[PDB]
């Protein structure tokens, strides 16, 4: 559901996963500055918070 | 990764643009140095032959 925005970004790019610590899933998404800021705005529209 | 390869592309593109700018700069540098040296060498035939001719003028008159 959050990776839909990552597929909307560059699909083979933007290292985005949640490793461990199931109290809150550490969904980290790393691509760039500008396109990653746009994708972070799109993910916060989908529901996300840094 | 895609942006692995894209950041490698960005590094290669900035290095290639850097070296093309440096090529244009070095060509202009050798151009301006050669123009200055040949302006020197063009002025020196005047600055030497005029002295030689004026010397022969005053020597002939003497």
């Amino acid at each position: 559901l959050v990776e839909e925005a990552l597929r909307k970004a560059l699909e083979d790019r933007y290292l985005l996963a949640h490793e461990a610590y199931a109290g809150g899933v550490a969904a980290l998404v790393v691509v760039h500055r500008k396109e990653v800021d746009q994708a972070k705005a799109a993910l916060s529209r989908a529901g996300v918070a840094e | 990764s895609k942006l692995e390869a894209i950041l490698s592309q960005e590094v290669e593109a900035e290095i290639q643009a850097l070296l093309q700018e440096a090529e244009a700069k070095a060509e202009a540098v050798k151009r301006e140095a050669e123009e200055k040296a040949k302006a020197l060498l063009q002025a020196r035939e005047r600055a030497l032959e005029a002295q030689y001719r004026a010397a022969l003028r005053r020597a002939e008159s003497a």
